């Protein structure tokens, strides 16, 4: 259809995958579905794939991407652990994650914004390494560490570009200290906002 | 395709993605294109037929037409409508009077055709659109006037008959 894909919501499960596609005609625009996943305390991983965005052309099928909202159980807790460790995205609109157990984000295809929050745990976190594997990723806007601003963000960000070029329009990580860009294919960061950075280290081929 | 009827209420109608036709007639002599009506087409054989005894006055508040290729508007009195907004995906707008004024503005991308019988001292005025066509008969005093506020994307084709 050209009429837009209606919500998708999941609550609970050991691992969640929601895989949208868009198969609309060559001169139309379908805008895809807003996704919400909310883990229960068994939810280790979440994956939310969509069809890549494109501009409606003569022979180009048009797609806009749906917002994604991922939330762990213990996102609002002061003490409870948190279970969502890995999140995989394959295209996205205005995406959010909120997990104090989050270490890895896998990015892919066409994105608008990612906002990463960690759980509102009052305890000072000791492991503060965001692994950010990219592959064919392009961003309209910002990957932000929402937690860093008023709370305890990631101190070291690692970006591993893989098999295809990636472009992050803006990377905002106010508690970041080290930044290591690694791997296999170009990573481009059009604009970083990371005032506390003491070093940047490219190891990428 | 399938055939969908508007009511005197607020309608939320969605086509089959096929040869479907949308009827916006009268019910007890009460108009069926009314405030908040939202219409949606699908595939490219989509027609909206709007017929009213009463003068067409504007598009009514909150009305949105989308994915519908041909819009036919017929009134027992005057037509005044603008279709540069609310309406998207419209290739062809046809407006029909007999014995009263016309004041129409189309979005570019839309082929306007303003047919008027017995025009007499009434004035036709049209604006915008892709190809425009004015077809006026029984004319007398009536001005015919095109693109005074906004030109056509494509061709103008006026024709005017007087007895
Ligand atoms: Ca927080
Ligand atoms: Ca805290
Ligand atoms: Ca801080
Ligand atoms: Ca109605
Ligand atoms: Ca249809
Ligand atoms: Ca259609």
């Amino acid at each position: 259809s050209t009429t837009t894909t209606g919500a998708i919501a999941v609550t609970g499960g050991t691992a969640v995958t929601v895989a949208q596609t868009a198969g609309n005609a060559v001169n139309t625009t379908l805008t895809q579905a807003d996704v919400t996943v909310t883990g229960n305390s068994s939810t280790t991983a979440v994956t939310v794939t969509q069809t890549a965005a494109a501009t409606a052309g003569a022979t180009v099928a048009g797609r806009v991407n749906g917002a994604v909202t991922i939330t762990d159980s213990a996102a609002a807790s002061a003490t409870t652990a948190g279970k969502i460790a890995t999140v995989t995205l394959g295209s996205f609109g205005a995406a959010t994650i909120d997990s104090s157990a989050l270490t890895t984000v896998n990015l892919s295809g066409t994105g608008t914004s990612l906002g990463i929050g960690r759980g509102a745990l009052t305890a000072t976190p000791t492991a503060n390494t965001l692994t950010l594997n990219v592959n064919g990723l392009t961003t309209t806007g910002a990957i932000t560490d929402s937690e860093a601003a008023a709370d305890d963000g990631f101190t070291t960000i690692n970006i591993a570009g893989s098999t295809a070029s990636s472009t992050i329009a803006s990377l905002v990580a106010a508690d970041a200290t080290t930044l290591n860009i690694s791997g296999d294919a170009r990573v481009t960061i059009t604009s970083h906002t990371a005032a506390a950075l003491t070093g940047i280290t490219v190891t990428n081929s | 395709g399938s055939t969908l009827s508007l009511t005197t209420g607020t309608d939320t109608l969605t086509g089959t993605a096929n040869n479907d036709t949308f009827v916006a007639g009268e019910v007890a002599g009460a108009a069926t294109l009314t405030v908040g009506d939202t219409l949606s087409g699908g595939a490219g054989t989509d027609v909206l037929n709007w017929v009213q005894a009463a003068a067409v006055t504007a598009l009514p508040t909150g009305v949105t037409i989308s994915g519908i290729e041909t819009m036919n508007v017929t009134s027992g009195a005057a037509i005044t409508l603008n279709t540069s907004s609310g309406v998207t995906g419209l290739t062809a707008l046809n407006t029909n009077t007999s014995g009263a004024a016309q004041t129409v503005t189309a979005g570019a991308g839309q082929n306007l055709t303003a047919t008027t019988a017995a025009q007499a001292a009434n004035n036709v005025a049209v604006d915008g659109g892709a190809n425009v066509t004015v077809a006026s008969t029984g004319v007398t005093s009536g001005t015919t006037t095109v693109g005074a506020n906004s030109a056509a994307s494509g061709t103008v084709s006026v024709s005017v008959a007087n007895s």
